[PDB]
């Protein structure tokens, strides 16, 4: 499955390691929330991570399916 | 460049109590301060950042109030795993800084401290160096004086001591002092004290031995 | 996992030169503002050094002109050369990483230093490397209380850091208090090693304290007998 991925700093597609075939969002509020908007974490899993207080989950399957907000799912 | 003193340096606490640090920088850096745990022997570990945020992993009890020129990192509820010592970062202005760092420490009861002395060995004797070595074991608080006395007189400019970190057993400290002289100064006396005070003893304890006998 | 190991530490005279490597693992430094934070007792924490995730170096003042910094890709190693070092420079040197954080504005970077190595001992004194002395502590009537008595070794004179002082090779471990070292006017450093225990056991038990001091290829076992 190709992922979007926060790893990098120009943030891309790769291909995932063998046995993660999910991708994810995970998106809260910072300290710097008010000044720099949400965090945003980008990857991929081999099952969903489990949301905790305050915080946004979304898995998927297709490819390019976690895009950043800014941008579109293409 | 930005300064950072911390307050206080040294603390004690139980386990379930809270625990509060302070941190104070020369001038005003907004909430962009970081707080660092460090084991002895280790490096630091991440903590809190944006003076508020917990680093994912750490335990919840942990918190950060602050804005400014004035932090505060806060434990909850006191747990074994928390007793380091503490450091503020500031990622304001350039260089970053560090504050001096804050040492929790287990509280626990007075403890007086076993002395004991130690005369030089043959072994040292003969390379015409003589050292005496005095024992300060298992006391608490950590606070201690010690002083030496040959053929009654003080000392002064020929001893060093070292603290040992705090027992992970029992939570008390060890001191040992070493007054050295040359073999020549060695045998033109005959008696060599070390006398003690600690918070824990009514009247200083003093273990003296004369040489030879 | 994610984790960063350094090399290169060591002992010179001042004038002296040093080279420090930092190598990672899980990830590409080069992604990353690596930094340089060394730790000694008298100054604490110190930022030292620094090559960000655009290739450029810097550096703190009271180091600038003397330390290099530089990505060695034949290597997959982050480098620091240290030249005219001098006594102040003696300090545990950390490589650090810096947080690489995302947001819905862009990305934010060395806000925190989250990724820490283990630490390298860097040591710069007028001394010479020498093998240390140890001396028995011996047992006594002025070093027995109750039922319990103390002996121990005297490690003294040796430089640099550090010694391994252990009792019996690993046999004994309860009991055994071994004080941090302390530097003396000679620039040599001495500790002592002690170890409480029955006082019964002066009998059926003898005690060897081993000192193995790693820069000198010095391994002493004293036998500390009662006098």
């Amino acid at each position: 499955i190709v992922c979007h991925t926060t790893a990098t700093s120009p943030i891309s597609a790769v291909t995932c390691p063998p046995g993660e075939n999910l991708c994810y969002r995970k998106m809260w509020c910072d300290a710097f929330c008010s000044s720099r908007g949400k965090v945003v974490e980008l990857g991929c899993a081999a099952t969903c991570p489990s949301k905790k207080p305050y915080e946004e989950v979304t898995c998927c399957s297709t490819d390019k399916c976690n895009p950043h907000p800014k941008q579109r799912p293409g | 460049e930005i300064v950072l003193t911390q307050s206080p340096s040294s603390l004690s606490a139980s386990v379930g109590d809270r625990v509060t640090i302070t941190c104070q920088a020369s001038q005003d850096i907004s909430n962009y301060l970081n707080w660092y745990q460090q084991k002895p022997g280790k490096a630091p570990k991440l903590l809190i950042y944006a003076a508020s945020s917990l680093e994912s992993g750490v335990p919840s009890r942990f918190s950060g109030s602050g804005s400014g020129t004035d932090f505060t990192l806060t434990i909850s509820s006191q747990q074994p795993e928390d007793f380091a010592t503490y450091y503020c970062q500031q990622a304001n202005s350039f260089p970053y800084t560090f504050g001096q760092g804050t040492k929790v420490e287990i509280k626990r009861t007075v403890a007086a401290p076993s002395v004991f002395i130690f005369p030089p060995s043959d072994e040292q004797l003969k390379s015409g160096t003589a050292s005496v070595v005095c024992l300060l074991n298992n006391f608490y608080p950590r606070e201690a004086k010690v002083q030496w006395k040959v053929d009654n007189a003080l000392q002064s400019g020929n001893s060093q001591e070292s603290v040992t970190e705090q027992d992970s057993k029992d939570s008390t400290y060890s001191l040992s002092s070493t007054l050295t002289l040359s073999k020549a100064d060695y045998e033109k006396h005959k008696v060599y004290a070390c006398e003690v005070t600690h918070q824990g003893l009514s009247s200083p304890v003093t273990k003296s031995f004369n040489r030879g006998e | 996992e994610v984790q960063l190991v350094e090399s290169g530490g060591g002992f010179v005279q001042p004038g002296g030169s040093l080279r420090l490597s930092c190598a990672a693992s899980g990830f590409t430094f080069s992604n990353f503002d690596m930094h340089w934070v060394r730790q000694s007792p008298g100054k604490g924490l110190e930022w030292v050094s620094g090559l960000d995730h655009s290739g450029g170096a810097h550096y703190a003042g009271s180091v600038k002109g003397r330390f290099t910094i530089s990505r060695e890709d034949a290597k997959n190693s982050l480098d620091l050369q240290m030249n005219n070092l001098r006594v102040d420079d003696t300090a545990v040197y950390f490589c650090v990483r810096g947080t690489l954080y995302h947001y819905t504005s862009g990305s934010y970077y060395s806000d925190a230093f989250d990724i820490w190595g283990q630490g390298t001992l860097v040591t710069v004194s007028s001394a010479s490397v020498k093998g240390p002395s140890v001396f028995p502590l011996a047992p006594s009537s002025k070093s027995t209380s109750g039922g319990t008595a103390a002996l121990g070794c005297l490690v003294k004179d040796y430089f640099p850091e550090p010694v391994t002082v252990s009792w019996n090779s690993g046999a004994l471990t309860s009991g055994v208090h071994t004080f941090p070292a302390v530097l003396q006017s000679s620039g040599l450093y001495s500790l002592s090693s002690v170890v409480t225990v029955p006082s019964s056991s002066l009998g059926t038990q003898t005690y060897i304290c081993n000192v193995n001091h790693k820069p000198s290829n010095t391994k002493v076992d004293k036998k500390v007998e009662p006098k």
